[PDB]
RNA sequence: UGAUAUUGAAUGUUGGUACAGCUUGUACAGGAUAGGUAGGAGCCUGGCAUCGGUGGGAUACUACCCUGGCUGUAUUGACCUUCUAACCCGCCGCCCUUAUCGGGCGGGGAGACAGUGUCAGGUGGGCAGU
């Protein structure tokens, strides 16, 4: 019955476990025109990334951080198999070839596509950052001490607001379930 | 033949695309509420030289249940439905429950992606994927983009007498026709207004084919300042030129108003055959002498149309329903007809004899022009000693020399040349 | 005909709204045809439990908002049936006063109605401009 606080409930979700704490935000489709959906580096904070890098964008990609870059086109290799792993993005020109030839990105959730920042130019800053109205967003672990959710689920929610959606009328809290 | 109907929510232009498919039939306007209310058919051909088209309004969560139920039912007939949505806002999760319905129906679905009118941003067909078919495709209705590729998207899966009827607003128009051809095919509402345009269904009875339209009433012209959505009105002033048999219904719960008079003007003056209909008897008293109260009043007020039958009818209760085509067959006929030039001539100078007051105006010949509507052409020294008295009494003895009955009739009248 | 103000009380019916607390959402498959939407750290109190599973969804339990319902809390509305205190009397008595004007003070009758000020159709050659 009794809504706690924010340094009570980084403390508390210690004892609700090595466990992983994420947290649940009910959002404020009629707008689906200033939805709010998104991704942002993170503070307090393994993955494994395959890009889809294109002409000389594949030579810094390499040194980064990634395991496997690609022949500039291995979807053949993905067709009849691909047992994906963590994450897939991709640069805006082959993005569009990927995206018809690859016909196997819908149900799984890894389509490339630039309104999430994973499309772009900077393969190599994208690489080492990545390292019904709701958004799920994991902040951290168990064993991440007090002082590292705080800052999580705040450096989230000041994204989420600062992100204030047009059509701000209308109260734009509902829930927080951490 | 082929079906393909066009289902989506509103404001993405689904009108639009039908419209440049072929011609112009579906208004086109840009707001939330402003949709057709209801399904239309049409004809389509690409390569195939046979295909149909159906077009329903937008689906969504006022009136919107006999939408949905119009779409659904859209959605049974339809081999491939062609599913348009914007490209501009990317998606919604009104388009996911759009997609619910088509995930639970097992037909071919064709997905298509409108507001794409250049090429750079055209390339921003991209995460529709997620909604679980095929292959995208561009479409721009303001510049028609794509249009032949979403064609043979299309074609991937390749496997009589019109008659109106108008009125001022409810008056059980739309409740009068979908109790006629026996199917739920036009929506009915209490408040005025529920029909938008032009709706056209083909049919036979007895053993002859029919065509009926609906135009969604007519209300005064002073009064009609409204926010272009009065526009659909010049979509029903079209119909009767393409319609050959109006039908005027009037409320017989309701006196007779100045509007309906003005109303039935604009169908004499085409020329058209014309009968009038009365709906509701349901309302007000069924009794002796009833039956004249209107049928002396409508005579008396409704003058310069006498030759249109009367016909008493409550689509409601289902009285008399099956008495309306019997009126039109038979007004089918006298709209087109011709009498004989020798026969016609000889009943022209008994009238004159009998009337010889006509310096005095001279007859000298009269024969027939036109099969529809019958015009006739007197020669006569001058066409300035016509008086249009006369020309009235002229047209009410060929009125009386056969039947005639059901149409209006036109004299044009020729100097001695 | 409709709103809105002039414009009140009582009980009876009585919805809507808002805030709450409990319930429903029928997926081939799937642990009873016992929801989407963030999942994966428990029994032995009669029973039997615990991975995981053709599954797009099993939870060896962490952990949000919806949709239709049920119970409270407040808001108001819609009404009926009453009453009375505005508002209305071209009803009676008394005084202004000698007065079928008018105004006061008493009874009676109607009473939240009618009547009045700002917003829709028809009506109807009602009367104008052409
Ligand atoms: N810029 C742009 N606007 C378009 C295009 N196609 C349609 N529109 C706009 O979209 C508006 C709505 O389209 P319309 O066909 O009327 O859709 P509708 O009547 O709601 N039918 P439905 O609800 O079934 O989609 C049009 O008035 C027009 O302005 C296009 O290719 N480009
Ligand atoms: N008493 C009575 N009511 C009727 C009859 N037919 C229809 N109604 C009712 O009166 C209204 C007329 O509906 P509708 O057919 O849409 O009339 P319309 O608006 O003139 N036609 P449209 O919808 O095409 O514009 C509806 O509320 C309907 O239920 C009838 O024969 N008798």
């Amino acid at each position: 019955s009794k809504a706690y606080d924010v340094s009570e409930a980084v403390a508390l979700v210690k004892k609700t476990n090595d466990a992983t704490v994420e947290v649940a935000f009910r959002l404020g489709p009629r707008k689906n025109d200033q939805q709010i959906r998104g991704a942002v580096v993170l503070p307090n904070g393994t993955q494994r990334v395959l890009v889809f890098a294109k002409g000389e964008k594949a030579k810094e990609a390499e040194a980064a951080g990634a395991d496997f870059v690609g022949d500039t086109d291995y979807i053949n290799k993905i067709q009849q198999g691909w047992f994906d792993f963590d994450v897939i993005v991709a640069t805006p020109d082959m993005m569009g070839e990927v995206g018809k030839i690859g016909r196997v990105l819908g149900p799984k959730g890894l389509m490339p596509n630039p309104k999430t920042g994973t499309v772009t130019f900077e393969v190599e800053k994208a690489i080492g950052e990545i390292k019904a109205g709701n958004i799920h967003v994991p902040i951290g672990k168990v064993s991440f001490e007090d002082e590292k959710l705080v800052e999580n689920f705040t450096t989230m929610y000041d994204t989420i607001l600062k992100a204030k959606p047009a059509a701000a009328k209308g109260v734009y809290v509902k829930n927080v379930a951490v | 033949k082929p079906v393909v109907a066009i289902v989506g929510r509103p404001n993405v232009g689904k009108s639009t695309i039908f419209n440049r498919i072929a011609g112009e039939r579906i208004s086109i306007v840009e707001d939330t509420p402003g949709v057709t209310r209801d399904r239309i058919y049409s004809s389509a051909e690409w390569l195939n030289y046979d295909f149909n088209l159906i077009d329903t309004g937008g689906i969504d969560i006022p009136f919107l249940a006999q939408i949905r139920q119009q779409a659904e039912i859209a959605m049974d007939e339809a081999d491939v439905i062609i599913f348009m949505v914007n490209g501009r806002e990317g998606v919604t999760a009104a388009d996911e429950e759009v997609a619910k319905i088509l995930y639970r129906t097992k037909k071919p679905v064709v997905l298509a992606v409108n507001k794409l009118d250049n090429t750079e941003m055209r390339a921003n067909i991209y995460d529709f994927y997620s909604l679980g078919f095929g292959e995208p495709y561009p479409i721009s209705g303001t510049h028609g983009l794509g249009l032949g590729d979403l064609l043979d998207a299309v074609a991937e899966h390749f496997k009589v007498i019109q008659f109106c009827l108008i009125g001022r607003p409810n008056v059980g128009k739309s409740s009068l026709v979908n109790a006629m051809l026996g199917e739920e095919r036009v929506i009915v509402s209490n408040v005025a207004g529920t029909t938008r345009d032009a709706v056209d269904t083909s049919f036979t009875y007895n053993q002859q084919e029919f065509v009926i339209v609906d135009t969604a009433g007519m209300r005064k012209k002073g009064k009609v300042y409204e926010t272009t959505e009065k526009y659909s009105v010049l979509r029903a002033l079209k119909a009767i030129d393409r319609s050959e048999v109006v039908a005027v219904v009037l409320d017989g719960e309701e006196g007779i108003i100045e509007q309906d008079k003005r109303i039935a003007g604009y169908a004499h003056e085409a020329g058209k055959a014309v009968v009038i209909v009365v709906n509701k008897w349901d309302a007000v008293d069924k009794d002796e002498s009833t039956m004249k109260e209107f049928e002396e009043n409508i005579r008396d007020h409704f003058q310069f149309l006498d030759y249109a039958p009367i016909l008493f009818m409550s689509a409601l209760t289902k009285k008399r329903i099956h008495t309306l085509m019997p009126a039109i067959i038979k007004a089918s006929e006298n709209h087109s007809l011709r009498v004989q030039t020798n026969v016609l001539n000889d009943v022209i100078m008994d009238a004159v004899a009998m009337n010889p007051t006509p310096s005095r105006l001279k007859i000298y010949y009269a024969t027939q022009v036109s099969v529809k509507p019958p015009s006739f052409v007197v020669f006569v020294n001058d066409p300035e000693l016509m008086h249009f008295s006369y020309e009235r009494f002229l047209e009410n003895r060929i009125r009386d020399a056969f039947g005639f009955e059901g149409t209006p009739i036109k004299i044009f009248a020729r100097a001695r040349k």
